[PDB]
């Protein structure tokens, strides 16, 4: 992540990120709502960072340093550029809503009152169609990616040295190749939990409660479509094993 | 230090997310309790052996039968959770969770964990459960369920007070290290 955003989301909560004199001006219910919105944006910033480790550190590093057979890097990192485009765009919209809400003279004091409409836009129309198509493809290639990674790490010396080299720093502790893949797969199922908790503290404005209710339904529809569209691909599995599913 | 993977499973109200948060911070959050848990790698030394224990939550995956099993590959130990304030969460252990974990994680040790043990003697909890003809799970009911499902062991803890939390993860590490 870039330093400006890391610092804006360094605190454990919105209530610790804003100036204490600004915090004191809000009702308890507003603080509760803002703390959960801040967790949604903070976790989305970290998710985009996970995708940047996959595209830039791993994928591009393997293309520039290793001599892997064609189709191997794509097999290890299926759909990573499409996933990066989807979430970098969503993160950009969340961060622009925060930036517009800042008080003049401050780079940390804000309240986001209208998140619902942004979530309806993200989880409907062409952007929801692209999220559904991309996660149905990625999650169906999850077992195949893990198996290809394990085979290469166990049999290719230069590949094992590369992985050990780039994952040695302490900041990569939670972000090995397989760990990145499961962080990405699990991201989509975090959204309902976060949206439901924001909705719990958004009754103050009826239009906002209605918009978050619509967004939660759209996210659950997307998850149900992705879940029904998954079938694990397996290298070497014969047609007979597939049509006898 | 060898790397091992832990996954926690159980119903949405079992307290699995809170348990991972409290263990990973060695603290129940004083300002904000997070809604979600991403992952974590804990450095644990148990009985003289150093392990890096990767921790994962299945919260949010309960309704998605094709997405949820993607969390299971290469798991070394399962924490199978229920809440002591919810006999309904204990009833779902042999019905759904046990056959699923046995299928996707064959021969992986399962530790059955009774969460929220601080609510066993909470008056509000006892009054609320009595309306549905229920009562908090007794320790012998937890041990019997663990015995029946072939669990490696039975343990209890409270994420609120931290009691028993360290012990659960140290035992999970010992289970992960066994042949
Ligand atoms: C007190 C023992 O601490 C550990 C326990 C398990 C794994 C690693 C460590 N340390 C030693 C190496 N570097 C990371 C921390
Ligand atoms: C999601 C948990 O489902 C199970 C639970 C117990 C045994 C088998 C299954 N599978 C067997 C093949 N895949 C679909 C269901």
């Amino acid at each position: 992540s870039m330093e400006m955003d890391e610092k804006d989301f360094a605190a454990d909560s919105w209530s610790l990120a804003v100036d204490s004199s600004f915090l004191q001006q809000h009702k308890k219910e507003v603080m509760k709502q803002q703390d959960v919105i801040y967790e949604l944006i903070q976790t989305e910033l970290h998710h985009v960072r996970t995708l940047k480790i996959m595209t830039r550190l791993f994928r591009t590093g393997m293309l520039e340093e290793l001599h892997l057979e064609p189709g191997v890097v794509q097999g290890l990192f299926p759909c990573v550029d499409e996933l990066s485009d989807i979430h970098t765009r969503f993160l950009s919209q969340l961060l622009e809503r925060r930036r517009q809400a800042l008080c003049p003279g401050s780079t940390r004091n804000f309240v986001i009152h209208r998140l619902g409409d942004l979530l309806i836009s993200q989880f409907s129309g062409p952007s929801a169609e692209q999220m559904c198509k991309t996660y149905s493809e990625f999650c169906s290639r999850h077992s195949k990616a893990l198996k290809l990674y394990k085979e290469l790490y166990a049999r290719d010396k230069r590949f094992q040295q590369f992985i050990r080299k780039v994952t040695r720093p302490a900041v990569l502790k939670r972000h090995g190749v397989q760990e990145c893949i499961l962080l990405v797969t699990q991201r989509i199922t975090k959204y309902p939990l976060l949206i439901s908790r924001i909705l719990q503290h958004s009754h103050g404005i009826e239009e906002e409660r209605q918009d978050l209710t619509t967004a939660l339904g759209l996210v659950k529809e997307l998850l149900s479509n992705v879940d029904e569209g998954i079938y694990q691909l397996e290298k070497g599995a014969r047609l007979q094993e597939i049509y006898n599913r | 230090a060898i790397r091992k993977k832990l996954v926690i499973v159980g119903d949405g109200a079992c307290g699995k997310t809170c348990l991972l948060i409290v263990f990973s911070k060695d603290q129940f959050p004083e300002v904000y309790v997070p809604t979600v848990f991403e992952n974590y790698v804990a450095d644990i030394e148990v009985d003289g052996k150093q392990v890096e224990l990767a921790l994962w939550d299945t919260a949010g995956q309960e309704d998605y039968d094709r997405l949820r099993p993607l969390s299971y590959p290469d798991t070394d130990v399962i924490l199978m959770c229920f809440s002591i304030d919810s006999p309904d969460s204990l009833e779902n252990i042999p019905e759904k969770w046990t056959p699923e974990v046995k299928h996707f994680c064959p021969n992986v040790p399962i530790i059955l964990v009774g969460n929220k043990k601080d609510l066993r003697n909470d008056e509000h909890t006892r009054r609320e459960l009595a309306k549905m003809k229920q009562e908090p799970v007794k320790p012998e009911e937890g041990r019997d369920m663990a015995n029946r499902i072939g669990a490696f062991g039975y343990m209890e803890c409270s994420a609120k007070t931290k009691d028993g939390v360290r012990e659960v993860f140290e035992m999970a590490t010992r289970a992960a290290l066994q042949a």
